[PDB]
């Protein structure tokens, strides 16, 4: 079962006994969930993904899963937060979209025509100084950071993420803004999961906690 | 003969056939328009559904049978 | 005021059915509503449902 | 049970409406499966031998004869409607409309009184008989 | 405060789709000052909370 | 030498509430005047029996 | 908002029943094994646009095969009746709560896909795209209007509101004051992804029951 180029699927979609189409339509929510899960991150400009184009063409589901290394994702989130804070504090004339798209009744824009041609604008990629970001300069931004580094990652399946100590130090430095910078868990005394469970079970209320 | 012969007028959308969850009953696709290709597509879809429903099917079926046997004592 | 004397005897000296008896017993309710109608028919007493009597 | 013979055929039901003219014809369009129609049938059986000399009550199944539920639009699970000499009398229940009862009347006396009032109104010819009841409310407290 | 503390001591001895959770359902109204104005987590003068500037 | 604090027994209050509930439920087709008279009689009895304890 | 988030966490923790032993059957791999499915690779924006078009077509099929041609589904997935209808047609115009929830979910997905397309069409900046995603996830119950379809989703809406309040009150400090530039949307995205994953079996069962024989 060899794969096929996406051009054939796009042509079928733009071109397409109602038995086969009706029979396979029963899995649209799964496709919606897959599309929601496989949405691009802010660090990525264009995120190519593999999908399952139905022969009838009723529903196409993204077969991929969004497996990402936890420290890399945390570093990306911290860099995005820093860049967003900078842009907000600088571009005070911020005009959020804050509105539904213009297609109230307009036909859906052809992704081949109005989406496969224009080069997208630069994403939110925080500047990387090679003085302290050298060990993670190239590994900081990618759809899958270590999809090929056999030494660092398990491989294509992306099941193991074992990096060197300097790489993890650089990742923590690039993400220390979103980290709570705690040392001893004793700072959350009478505010842990066990404390909340005991408060709920005793019909009491920890002032800093829920009821 | 229709009811018009009685000379009566007003003053499957029945309320019993309707519900809050899943709306009204019945299938929006009429069972009439089927064919051999329809048979093949239905067979493939049903096989896929059965395969995707066999994860805990054995344990669930055994537990449900035990529960039905227990309920037969008081029902 | 004619206490329970608006009609002859509201057909009490008769052998009418239960529905007629219920209607006769509910007739004083209509009179009581009519007596205090101006205090109850005000648009500030009920919700706005202005309806004009025909002709 | 359901001693009242349900008119299976729609045309048979229509002819039954045209059969009797000197009494009251009440058709129970409720489906016999539902418990509400079972309670309606029980209430009818309570007044089966009472209003018999003044009325002729028949059952009906909207699944058997669908034309009644599609032309008269009886969408309720068990709606009680009346037809007197090819004239569907309206009971002034006060529930917005007057084509059906739409309520599982568990009181035999109330049903008997409603039947008597409907007969009196049909004799008087009033197409909208004033029901001697406050059906607009639940009548419970 | 003080009267509230005494009342609390005595007590211990004896539809509509609401979008935003109203402030009535909030907690942390403590009569005692020690459990209301508590020293923050100053990480030895070299750390602080996350997210904030 | 003392002070005999008094209060209506919960049984009496339950009986009064049951009587009020019955009057409201068994009103039915009775005229509003009849229901008002029944309520007035019940209130008069309750207030005249527990003259002081009703407060 | 913090107290409500803590309540949600404590509820999800106290009810942490360990998962059951499944037979490990992959629905996606099963559909891949099926001869009625192909495989390719395409950008997330193109796939999202295709999914939005497919969902619109499916909604049109569900609102057209039933002979209810007196209503129309807008390109924003907001179905509006074409004109007046009778009581028989009103009962024919009965839209189940499952149908309403599916329509709201499809509208949210189409809005997200179109926002991504506009980000990839040069209409707005990437930071503007992040702000738009934050708006399309947090404070989106008004935009989606899914609360009426399923009242249970109001808990998720309140959780998203609390997450938005926390993210705002944390990020919008110092030089960056109150404004629309907050583009931290991972929390709301996670909450709505969890809600969609939970909702999926019910809607899938309803859709499968609809298309039988």
């Amino acid at each position: 079962k060899e794969d096929m180029p996406p051009e054939h699927v796009r042509k079928i979609i733009r071109d397409h006994d109602k038995r086969v189409y009706l029979g396979a339509l029963k899995y649209m929510p799964h496709a919606v969930l897959k599309l929601l899960e496989n949405m691009p991150m802010p660090w990525e400009q264009i995120r190519d993904v593999p999908v399952l184009y139905h022969i009838t063409g009723a529903i196409s589901f993204v077969n991929e899963i969004p497996w990402v290394i936890e420290p890399v994702y945390i570093s990306q989130w911290g860099s995005m937060w820093i860049m967003m804070r900078r842009e907000k504090r600088d571009r005070r004339h911020f005009k959020r979209m804050r509105f539904p798209p213009f297609d109230d009744e307009e036909p859906p824009l052809d992704y081949a025509d109005n989406i496969l041609d224009v080069e997208p604008l630069e994403a939110i990629q925080l500047e990387l100084d090679p003085e302290e970001d050298a060990p993670v300069l190239d590994w900081f931004y990618d759809h899958q950071p270590l999809r090929d580094s056999r030494k660092y990652v398990n491989g294509s399946t992306y099941q193991r993420w074992q990096f060197t100590l300097p790489m993890m130090s650089t990742l923590y430095r690039l993400a220390n803004q979103l980290l709570t910078d705690l040392v001893d868990d004793n700072y959350f005394y009478l505010f842990d999961l066990k404390a909340f469970f005991t408060s709920k079970a005793l019909n009491m209320a920890i002032p800093g906690g829920p009821k | 003969v229709p009811g018009l012969g009685r000379g009566a007028t007003g003053f499957d959308l029945n309320d019993t056939n309707y519900d809050e969850f899943n709306g009204y009953a019945g299938s929006l696709f009429s069972s009439g328009p089927y064919e051999k290709d329809d048979e093949e597509a239905d067979a493939i879809y049903a096989a896929l559904d059965k395969r995707m429903d066999e994860r805990r099917k054995e344990r669930r079926e055994q537990r449900e049978k035990e529960e039905i046997e227990k309920y037969r004592m008081e029902r | 005021w004619e206490k329970a004397s608006g009609f002859e005897e509201s057909m009490k000296w008769k052998k009418l059915t239960n529905a007629q008896r219920s209607g006769l017993n509910q007739i004083p309710n209509r009179r009581f509503t009519l007596w205090w109608s101006p205090t109850i028919n005000r648009a500030n007493v009920y919700v706005g449902f202005q309806v004009q009597l025909d002709l | 049970s359901y001693m009242l013979p349900h008119l299976h055929n729609g045309w048979q039901v229509d002819q039954a409406i045209l059969s009797e003219e000197d009494r009251v014809v009440v058709i129970r369009f409720g489906h016999d499966w539902d418990p509400t129609c079972m309670k309606m049938d029980e209430v009818l059986y309570s007044i089966a031998e009472k209003v018999k000399n003044f009325a002729v009550i028949y059952l009906v199944d909207i699944t058997e004869v669908p034309d009644f539920n599609k032309m008269y639009e009886l969408y309720d699970p068990c709606t009680v409607m009346f037809f007197f000499r090819n004239k569907h009398i309206m009971i002034d229940l006060g529930t917005g409309n007057n084509n059906k009862i739409n309520w599982a009347m568990e009181d035999k006396q109330e049903m008997v009184d409603i039947i008597e009032t409907v007969y009196r109104g049909a004799r008087k010819g009033r197409g909208l008989v004033v029901s001697p009841k406050d059906y607009s409310t639940k009548y419970r407290y | 405060d003080k009267s509230k503390e005494l009342h609390a001591i005595k007590e211990r001895y004896l539809r509509k789709f609401v979008f935003e959770w109203d402030a009535s359902e909030d907690t942390s109204i403590d009569y005692n000052p020690l459990y209301k104005e508590r020293h923050q987590v100053q990480l030895l003068g070299r750390g602080f909370i996350a997210g904030i500037d | 030498t003392a002070q005999c604090f008094l209060r209506v027994d919960d049984e009496s209050m339950q009986r009064f509430h049951n009587r009020v509930r019955q009057i409201l439920m068994a009103s039915g087709s009775t005229t509003f005047t009849k229901i008002v008279n029944k309520w007035n009689t019940a209130l008069i009895g309750l207030m005249t029996y527990f003259r002081e304890a009703v407060v | 908002s913090y107290q409500k988030l803590l309540k949600y966490y404590v509820l999800n923790a106290l009810k942490h029943r360990p998962p059951k032993a499944q037979k490990k059957r992959y629905l996606f791999r099963s559909f891949k094994a099926t001869k009625f499915f192909q495989s390719t690779k395409l950008d997330w924006v193109e796939v999202g646009l295709q999914v939005c078009r497919q969902g619109y077509n499916m909604l049109n099929l569900l609102i057209h095969r039933k002979n209810l041609n007196y209503l129309h589904l807008d390109y924003n997935f907001n179905l509006k009746p074409v004109k007046t209808l009778t009581t028989k047609e009103r009962k024919k115009s009965r839209f189940g709560n499952a149908f309403h929830l599916c329509r709201e979910v499809l509208r949210l997905t189409k809005l997200v896909v179109d926002s991504h397309v506009q980000y990839r069409l040069g209409n707005v900046d990437a930071f503007q795209l992040a702000d738009g995603l934050q708006y399309i996830f947090a404070h989106v119950g008004q935009l989606t209007g899914m609360y009426r379809y399923k009242y249970k989703l109001m808990r998720q809406i309140r959780m998203c509101k609390d997450l938005k309040h926390l993210i705002y009150y944390r990020f919008n400090t110092g030089p960056v004051g109150k404004g629309p530039g907050c583009g931290f949307w991972a929390a709301g995205w996670r909450v709505w992804l969890f809600f969609m994953r939970g909702i999926t079996p019910l809607l899938e069962r309803w859709l499968g029951n609809l298309l039988a024989r």
